[PDB]
C-alpha cells in the first residue's frame, strides 16, 4: 500500500479530503489550526496514489503528501 | 425570431486580452496565462452555458472563416493576374510549366526565379490553378483581375455579414434547431443548385474556348466568353444540336442533347483532362439528383419527412430502442455534428484524392506529375487531419455535451455497454494486420537478405495476388458495353485499356496489381484500423474506464490522473487525439509513397512513337517495394537525389526545407521526450540568475504545460515530417520531367 | 408528341398514393381553399408534391417506353 | 481609446519592431549587398 502522511502545516480546510476518489482521508478534530481540524488518512490501503489531496492542499510546500510505495490490486486501480 | 442590436460594438474589449475567460480577465501571473489566452478563444461552449449565445458566435465565425478563404482565393487570382505567365502558357502549353509566383531580387534569392519558359522567371507552381482556369474558360488577365476585385468584395461581404449576424440582427435558437429545413436548403440549394449553374457555365463558356484551344485556335482569336452569349449562332456553329432551343428539353427528347451531353468516358486525347461533355452531363445529373433530394423533409407546409420519426422506427431485435433520441443530440450538440460532419468531409477528401489522380478532369494536369503528386498529397493530408478532428470531437461531445438520463438502450448507450468487446476485437484486427502486413515486409526483407529469394512473398516467388481486386478490375473493363452499353470508354484507364498518350509523356494507363500491391494495400488496411482504434477507443472511453471511472469529471483535455493506479498519463480523449494525430501521419506518409512510388515505376514516363513506354524509376516496383530496404533505398535514397542536389539551383529552396523540416521533427522529440518538472527547475535557475541583476519580469515564467508540452511536440512533429516529405515530393517532381 | 400527353397524364398515379399514404396533406401555410372533388382535395403543397412526383415518374415511364 | 491599447499589446508591439527592423535590414542589403567584413 501507498503511504499518505500528514504534516502539521495542515489548515484543516478539508479540500484533500473533498479531492479524495477512494475515500482514504478524514478530518479529525484538532487544535493546531484556527479551523481546529486536521486531515487523517486511516484507509490508506485503498489508496491508489492519485495524488489529487496534493493537488488540492493550499498550504505552500503542502501539509499532505503521498508516497508511492508496495503495489497492490487496490492500489494499482485493477478491476480484474 | 431575430435579436435586435444585442452586442454593442467597442474599440475598448479589443485591448484587454482575455475578456472572454473569468480566469483569464483577472490578468497575467504566471505565463501560463498567455498560452490559455491563444489555447481559449474558440472553446465558445466553455466561455458561455446558453447554447443560443454559443450559436451566434459560431455563425458570425464561420463567416469571418469564409471572408478568410475568399482573402485566400481573391490574392491568388490577383498572383495568377499580375505575377504570372498564364499568358504565354495558354497558347503553349507543353513548352512552359506554370508559374504564378515572382519573387524579388534580394540576398541571392532570386536564383529561385527559375527559367519555366518563354522569358519568364518564377517560381514553378504545382497548385494546378492553371489547368482548372482552362477547364473553365480563362483567357486573359484582366478576367482574373476581376475574379480577384470579385473575391475581395465577396470577403468585405462576408466580413460585414459576420458583424451584422452578430452584433446587430442575430438569430434564435430554434432557426438552427430547424435542420429538416436546413438539410433541404443545402441539398436544392447549395450543392444542387450550384452544381446546376456550373453545368450551365461549363455549356455556355468553359466548353467552346477549350474546344477551340484543342482544336488549335489562337486564345487571342477566341474573341471573348460573353460574345457567345451575345450571339447564339456560335453554339449552333460548333455543337449542331443548338437548333432547336429548349423544346427537347420540356418534350421529354433529351437525346437531341447527344452533342454536348455525352457518356463517353475515358480522357479526352489532345490535353489528358476528362471530357468537358461528361463533366457537364455528370453536372447536370447531379444537380437534379440534388433537387430531388432537398424535398425530403417537412419545412414550412406539412409535407416531407420527420427525421425524428424516421430515426424512432429504426430499432431490430440486436438494437434494442435503436437510434431513438440521435435528433435531440444532432440537434443540441454542435460538437456531435461537428465530429460527424469532420469525419465525413476528410473521408470525402480522401475520396476527391483517390478519384482525381485516376480520372483527371483538368486539362494537362495528368502530365504535370508535380501537380498530381501535389493535389493527391495535399488532398489525403487535409482528409486526415479532419478525421482526427473528428475523433477529437466525438470525445469532445462525450464528456461536454453526452447525457445519461436522455440515452437510455438506444444505439449509443449499447455502444458504451459493449465498448470492451469493440476495442478487444479492434485491437485484436490491428495486431493480426501488422503482423500479415509488416511482418510479410520483415520476412522479405529476411529472405532477400540471406540469398533466398525464392522463399519471399513476391511475383517470381511465393505470390500474394489481389485476386478480388483483379476481378473488379477485369468487370471495370468489360463494363463499357455490358454492364455499361451507353458508355462508350470505360470509366478510368486505370482499370484497363489502353496507355493516353498526351505530348511525349504518359497520364494513364492500367495500373496493374501484384503482390507488392496486395502487401501496401493491407499496410494502408492495418494503419487505417490502429488509427480508427485510437480514435475510438478515446471516444468509447472519454467518459470513464476500469482504470479512471470518473474520467468524465476530469474533463476532455487534462494531462493524467496522477501517478497512481501505476500510472494514468494519457488518459483523456485528448491524448487519444495527441497518439491518433502521429498514428494518421504514418498511414498517410505511407499512402502518399505508396502512390508517388507506383506512378513513378508503373504509370509516368515518356512515351515513344512506336508505342513504348519508357517508365520514370523503369518498374522497380514489383522486385524492391515488396522490402524495407527496397524502399530504404530505391525510393527514399534514390528519389532524394534530387532535393540534395538542389544547391546552386532554382531548387536549393526545396533543399532549405528539406533541411529545415529535418530540424523542426527533431526539435518535436525535445517536446516529446521530456516532461515540465525538468523544466521548471531549470527555469527557477534562470529567475535566480534574473534575480541577481534585477531583470526578473513580474509575469511569472514557467515550464508549458503538459498538454501544451505534448501539443507543441505533436505539431512540431508533423509540421518538420510533412514539410521534409513536401520537399522531397515536390524536388523530385519538378526534375521527373 | 401526343402519346407522352396521355402517359404524364396517367402520372397521376403518383396523385392517387399520395391520396392514400401521405400522413400529413391539409397542413400548409398556402392550402389551396377551393376544395373540390378531385383537383384540390387535400391542399396546395400536397397538389405540388403529388404534380412533382407525377413528373419524376412520367419522365422515368417515358424513358422506360422509348426503348 | 482601447484600440491604442490594442495596438499596445504585446504580439502587435513585437511584430511592428519586428518589420522595423527586418525593413531596415532589408533596405540596408538592397542599398549596399555583400558585406562580410569592413572595407
Ligand atoms: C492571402 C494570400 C496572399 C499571399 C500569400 C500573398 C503573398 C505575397 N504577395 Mg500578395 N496580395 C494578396 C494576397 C496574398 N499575397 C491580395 C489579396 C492582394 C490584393 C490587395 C495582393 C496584392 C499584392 C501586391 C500588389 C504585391 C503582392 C506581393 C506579394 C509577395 C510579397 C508580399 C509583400 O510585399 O509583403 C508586404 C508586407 C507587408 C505590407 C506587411 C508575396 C508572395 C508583392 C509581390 O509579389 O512583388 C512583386 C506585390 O507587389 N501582393
Ligand atoms: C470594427 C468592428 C467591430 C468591433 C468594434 C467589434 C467589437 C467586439 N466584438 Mg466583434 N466582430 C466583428 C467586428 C467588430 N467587433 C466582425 C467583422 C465579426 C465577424 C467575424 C465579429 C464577430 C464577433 C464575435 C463572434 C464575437 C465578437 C466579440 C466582440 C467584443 C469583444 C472583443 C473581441 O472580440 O476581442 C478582440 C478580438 C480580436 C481583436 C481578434 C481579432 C481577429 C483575430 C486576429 C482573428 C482574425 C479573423 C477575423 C475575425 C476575420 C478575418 C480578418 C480579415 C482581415 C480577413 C467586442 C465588443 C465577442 C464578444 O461578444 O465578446 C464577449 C464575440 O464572441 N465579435
Ligand atoms: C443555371 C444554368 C443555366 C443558365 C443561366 C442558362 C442560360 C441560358 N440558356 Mg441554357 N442550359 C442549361 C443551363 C443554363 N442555361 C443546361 C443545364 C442545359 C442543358 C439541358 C441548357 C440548354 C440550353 C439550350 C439547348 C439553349 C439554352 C439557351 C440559353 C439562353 C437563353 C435561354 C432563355 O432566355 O430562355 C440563356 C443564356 C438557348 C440559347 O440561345 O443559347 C445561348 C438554347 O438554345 N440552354
Ligand atoms: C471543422 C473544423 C474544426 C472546428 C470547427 C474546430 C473547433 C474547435 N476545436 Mg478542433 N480540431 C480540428 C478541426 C476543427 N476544430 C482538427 C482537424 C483537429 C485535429 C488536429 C482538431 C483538434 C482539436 C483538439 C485536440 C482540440 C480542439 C479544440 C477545439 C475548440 C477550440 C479551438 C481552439 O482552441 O482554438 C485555438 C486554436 C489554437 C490555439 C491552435 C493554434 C496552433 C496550431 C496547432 C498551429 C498549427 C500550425 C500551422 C497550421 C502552421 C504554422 C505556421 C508557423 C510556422 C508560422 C473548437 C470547438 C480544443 C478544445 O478546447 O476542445 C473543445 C482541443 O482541445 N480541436
Ligand atoms: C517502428 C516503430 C513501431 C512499432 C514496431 C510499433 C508497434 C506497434 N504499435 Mg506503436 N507507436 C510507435 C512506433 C511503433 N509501434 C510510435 C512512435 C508511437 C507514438 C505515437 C506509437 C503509438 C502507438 C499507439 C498509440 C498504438 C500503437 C500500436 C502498436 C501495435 C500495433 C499492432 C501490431 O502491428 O501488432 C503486430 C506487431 C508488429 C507488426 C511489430 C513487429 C513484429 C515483428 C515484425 C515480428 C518479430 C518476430 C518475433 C516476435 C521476434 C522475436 C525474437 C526472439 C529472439 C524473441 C504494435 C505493437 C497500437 C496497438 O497496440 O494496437 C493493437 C496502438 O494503439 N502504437
Ligand atoms: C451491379 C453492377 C452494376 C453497376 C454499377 C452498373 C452501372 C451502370 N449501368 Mg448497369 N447493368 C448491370 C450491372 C451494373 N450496372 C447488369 C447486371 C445489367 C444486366 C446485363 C445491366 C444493364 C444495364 C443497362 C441495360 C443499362 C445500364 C446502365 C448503367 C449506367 C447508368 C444507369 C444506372 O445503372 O442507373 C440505375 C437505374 C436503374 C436501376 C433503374 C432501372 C429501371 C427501374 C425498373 C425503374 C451505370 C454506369 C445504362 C447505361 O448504359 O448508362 C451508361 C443502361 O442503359 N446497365
Ligand atoms: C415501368 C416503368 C419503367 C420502365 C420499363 C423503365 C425502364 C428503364 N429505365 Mg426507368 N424509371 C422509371 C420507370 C421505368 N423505367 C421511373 C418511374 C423512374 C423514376 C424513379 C425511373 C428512373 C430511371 C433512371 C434514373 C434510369 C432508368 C433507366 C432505365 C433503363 C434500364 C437500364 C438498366 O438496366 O438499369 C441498370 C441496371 C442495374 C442493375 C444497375 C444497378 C447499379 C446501381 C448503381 C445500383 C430501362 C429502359 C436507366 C437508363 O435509362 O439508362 C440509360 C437510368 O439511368 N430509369
Ligand atoms: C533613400 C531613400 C529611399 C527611397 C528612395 C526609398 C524607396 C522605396 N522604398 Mg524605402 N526605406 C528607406 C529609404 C528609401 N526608400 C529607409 C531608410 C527605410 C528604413 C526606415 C526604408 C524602408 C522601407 C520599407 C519597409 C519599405 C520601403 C519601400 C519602398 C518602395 C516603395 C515606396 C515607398 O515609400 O513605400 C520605394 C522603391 C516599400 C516596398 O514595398 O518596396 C518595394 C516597403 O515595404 N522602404
Ligand atoms: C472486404 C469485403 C469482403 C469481406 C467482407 C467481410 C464481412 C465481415 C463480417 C460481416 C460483418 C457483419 C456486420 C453486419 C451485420 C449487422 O449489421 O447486423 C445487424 C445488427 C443490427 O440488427 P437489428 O435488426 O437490431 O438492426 C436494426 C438496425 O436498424 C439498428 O437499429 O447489428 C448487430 O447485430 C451489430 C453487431 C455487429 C457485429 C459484427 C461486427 C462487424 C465487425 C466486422 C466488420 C468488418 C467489415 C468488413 C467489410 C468492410
Ligand atoms: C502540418 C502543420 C502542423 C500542424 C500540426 C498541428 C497539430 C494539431 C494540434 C492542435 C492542438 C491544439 C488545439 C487546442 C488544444 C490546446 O488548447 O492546446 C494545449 C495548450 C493549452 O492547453 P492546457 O490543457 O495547458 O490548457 C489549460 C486550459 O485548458 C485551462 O486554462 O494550448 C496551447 O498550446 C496554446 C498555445 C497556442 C500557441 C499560440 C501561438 C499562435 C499560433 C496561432 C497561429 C495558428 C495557425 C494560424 C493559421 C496559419
Ligand atoms: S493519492 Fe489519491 S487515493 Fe490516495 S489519498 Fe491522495 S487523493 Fe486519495
Ligand atoms: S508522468 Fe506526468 S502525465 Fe504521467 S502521471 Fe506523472 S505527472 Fe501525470
Ligand atoms: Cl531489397
Amino acid at each position: 500500500s501507498h503511504s499518505v502522511k500528514i504534516y502539521d502545516t495542515c489548515i484543516g480546510c478539508t479540500q484533500c479530503v473533498r479531492a479524495c476518489p477512494l475515500d482514504v482521508l478524514e478530518m479529525v478534530p484538532w487544535d493546531g489550526c484556527k479551523a481546529a481540524q486536521i486531515a487523517s488518512s486511516p484507509r490508506t490501503e485503498d489508496c491508489v496514489g492519485c495524488k489529487r489531496c496534493e493537488t488540492a492542499c493550499p498550504t505552500d510546500f503542502l501539509s499532505i503528501r503521498v508516497y508511492l510505495g508496495a503495489e497492490t490490486t487496490r492500489s494499482m486501480g485493477l478491476a480484474y | 425570431s431575430v435579436d435586435n442590436n444585442p452586442v454593442p460594438t467597442s474599440f475598448e474589449k479589443w485591448g484587454k486580452p482575455g475578456h472572454f475567460d473569468r480566469t483569464l480577465a483577472r490578468g497575467p501571473k504566471t505565463t501560463t496565462w498567455i498560452w490559455n489566452l491563444h489555447a481559449n478563444a474558440h472553446d465558445f461552449d466553455s466561455q458561455t452555458s446558453d447554447l443560443e449565445d454559443v450559436s451566434r458566435k459560431i455563425f458570425s465565425a464561420h463567416f469571418g472563416h469564409l471572408a478568410v478563404v475568399f482573402v485566400w482565393l481573391s490574392g491568388m487570382y490577383f498572383h495568377g493576374a499580375k505575377f504570372s505567365n498564364y499568358e504565354g502558357w495558354l497558347a503553349d502549353p507543353t513548352h512552359i510549366k506554370p508559374s504564378a509566383q515572382v519573387v524579388w531580387p534580394i540576398v541571392g534569392q532570386g536564383i529561385l526565379n527559375g527559367d519555366v519558359g518563354g522569358g519568364f522567371h518564377g517560381i514553378q507552381i504545382t497548385s494546378g490553378l492553371f489547368y482548372l482556369w482552362r477547364a473553365s474558360g480563362f483567357t486573359d488577365s484582366y478576367q482574373l483581375y476581376c475574379t480577384a476585385i470579385g473575391g475581395l468584395v465577396m470577403a468585405a461581404l462576408m466580413l460585414f455579414a459576420g458583424w451584422f449576424h452578430y452584433h446587430v440582427k442575430a438569430p434564435k435558437l430554434e432557426w438552427f434547431q430547424n435542420v429538416e429545413s436546413m438539410m433541404n436548403h443545402h441539398l436544392a440549394g447549395l450543392l444542387g443548385l450550384g452544381s446546376l449553374g456550373w453545368a450551365g457555365h461549363q455549356i455556355h463558356v468553359s466548353m467552346p474556348i477549350n474546344k477551340l484551344l484543342d482544336a488549335g485556335v489562337a486564345p487571342k482569336d477566341i474573341p471573348l466568353p460573353h460574345e457567345f452569349i451575345l450571339e447564339p449562332s456560335k453554339m449552333a456553329e460548333l455543337y449542331p444540336s443548338f437548333a432547336q432551343g429548349l423544346t427537347p428539353f420540356f418534350t421529354l427528347n433529351w437525346g437531341v442533347y447527344s452533342d454536348f451531353l455525352t457518356f463517353k468516358g475515358g480522357l479526352n486525347p489532345v490535353t489528358g483532362g476528362l471530357w468537358l461533355s461528361d463533366t457537364a452531363h455528370h453536372h447536370l445529373a447531379i444537380a437534379v439528383l440534388f433537387i430531388i433530394a432537398g424535398h425530403m423533409y417537412r419545412t414550412n407546409w406539412g409535407i416531407g419527412h420527420s427525421m425524428k420519426e424516421i430515426l424512432e422506427a429504426h430499432k431490430g431485435p440486436f438494437t434494442g430502442e435503436g437510434h431513438k433520441g440521435l435528433y435531440e443530440i444532432l440537434t443540441t450538440s454542435w460538437h456531435a455534428q461537428l465530429a460527424i460532419n469532420l469525419a465525413l468531409l476528410g473521408s470525402l477528401t480522401i475520396i476527391v484524392a483517390q478519384h482525381m489522380y485516376a480520372m483527371p478532369p483538368y486539362p494537362y494536369q495528368a502530365i504535370d506529375y508535380a501537380t498530381q503528386l501535389s493535389l493527391f498529397t495535399h488532398h489525403m493530408w487535409i482528409g486526415g487531419f479532419l478525421i482526427v478532428g473528428a475523433g477529437a470531437h466525438g470525445a469532445i461531445f462525450m464528456v461536454r455535451d453526452y447525457d445519461p438520463a436522455k440515452n437510455v438502450n438506444n444505439l449509443l448507450d449499447r455502444m458504451l455497454r459493449h465498448r470492451d468487446a469493440i476495442i478487444s476485437h479492434l485491437n485484436w484486427v490491428c495486431i493480426f494486420l501488422g503482423f500479415h502486413s509488416f511482418g510479410l515486409y520483415i520476412h522479405n526483407d529476411t529472405m532477400r537478405a540471406l540469398g533466398r529469394p525464392q522463399d519471399m512473398f513476391s511475383d517470381t516467388a511465393i505470390q500474394l495476388q489481389p485476386i478480388f481486386a483483379q476481378w473488379v478490375q477485369h468487370l471495370h473493363t468489360l463494363a463499357p458495353g455490358a454492364t455499361a452499353p451507353n458508355a462508350l470508354a470505360t470509366a478510368s484507364y486505370a482499370f484497363g485499356g489502353e496507355t493516353i498518350a498526351v505530348a511525349g509523356k504518359v497520364a494513364m494507363m492500367p495500373i496493374t496489381l501484384g503482390t507488392a500491391d496486395f502487401m501496401v494495400h493491407h499496410i494502408h488496411a492495418f494503419t487505417i484500423h490502429v488509427t480508427a482504434l485510437i480514435l475510438l477507443k478515446g471516444v468509447l472511453y472519454a467518459r470513464s474506464s476500469r482504470l479512471v471511472p470518473d474520467k468524465a469529471n476530469l474533463g476532455f483535455r487534462f494531462p493524467c490522473d496522477g501517478p497512481g493506479r501505476g500510472g494514468t498519463c494519457q488518459v483523456s480523449g485528448w491524448d487519444h487525439v495527441f497518439l491518433g494525430l502521429f498514428w494518421m501521419y504514418n498511414s498517410l506518409s505511407i499512402v502518399i509513397f505508396h502512390f508517388s512510388w507506383k506512378m513513378q515505376s508503373d504509370v509516368w514516363g515518356t512515351v515513344s512513337p512506336d508505342g513504348s513506354v519508357t517508365h520514370v524509376t523503369l518498374g522497380n516496383f514489383a522486385q524492391s517495394a515488396i522490402t524495407i530496404n527496397g524502399w530504404l533505398r530505391d525510393f527514399l535514397w534514390a528519389q532524394a537525389a534530387n532535393v540534395i542536389n538542389s544547391y546552386g539551383s532554382a531548387l536549393s529552396a526545396y533543399g532549405i526545407m528539406f533541411l529545415a523540416g529535418h530540424f523542426v521533427f527533431a526539435f518535436s522529440l525535445m517536446f516529446l521526450f521530456s516532461g515540465r518538472g525538468y523544466w521548471q527547475e531549470l527555469i527557477e535557475s534562470i529567475v535566480w540568475a534574473h534575480n541577481k541583476l534585477n531583470v526578473a519580469p513580474a509575469i511569472q515564467p514557467r515550464a508549458l504545460s503538459i498538454i501544451q508540452g505534448r501539443a507543441v511536440g505533436v505539431a512540431h512533429y508533423l509540421l518538420g515530417g510533412i514539410v521534409t516529405t513536401w520537399a522531397f515530393f515536390l524536388a523530385r517532381s519538378l526534375s521527373i520531367g | 408528341l401526343s402519346v407522352g400527353i396521355i402517359m404524364c397524364l396517367c402520372n397521376v398515379f403518383a396523385f392517387v398514393i399520395g391520396y392514400f399514404a401521405i400522413q400529413k396533406t391539409g397542413k400548409g401555410k398556402d392550402l389551396a381553399l377551393p376544395q373540390l372533388a378531385s383537383k384540390k382535395t387535400f391542399g396546395l403543397p400536397e397538389l405540388l408534391a403529388t404534380m412533382s412526383f407525377g413528373h419524376i415518374l412520367g419522365a422515368g415511364m417515358v424513358l422506360g417506353l422509348a426503348s | 481609446d482601447g484600440l491604442k491599447s490594442f495596438l499596445s499589446t504585446a504580439p502587435v508591439m513585437i511584430m511592428a519592431l519586428l518589420t522595423f527592423t527586418a525593413g531596415i535590414l532589408i533596405e540596408f542589403n538592397r542599398f549596399y549587398p555583400d558585406l562580410l567584413f569592413h572595407p
